[PDB]
């Protein structure tokens, strides 16, 4: 609309978008550590056995 | 946008007080008994 609303609402979505990119890049950055436990517990039989 | 510049204002005036400080874990904590300090002869029940 040219008003301060329609510009600031666009700023609202971009800084909203700025959080989601930092979220899912952190997802695979930690998700690698998750999978390493699942490949070490696919192997590793118990100690008494 | 990782806004953390909310405030950085004063770091105000400081003094030196006899208090009771111990070390539990990595957290350094006060100790205080409130009988003789604030509830001396006051006839109000201590909570």
């Amino acid at each position: 609309d040219g008003t301060g609303i329609s510009l600031h609402r666009q700023l609202r979505a971009i800084q909203q978008l700025a959080r989601n990119v930092q979220a899912v890049l952190g997802a695979f950055e930690r998700g690698t550590a998750d999978q390493m436990l699942h490949v070490l517990l696919e192997k590793a039989p118990p100690l008494a056995l | 946008n990782r806004e953390t510049l909310d405030e950085l204002e004063s770091a105000p005036q400081t003094t030196r007080v006899r208090a009771d400080l111990v070390a539990i874990g990595d957290r350094l904590v006060f100790l205080e008994a409130l009988e003789k300090r604030i509830y001396a002869a006051t006839n109000v029940p201590y909570p």
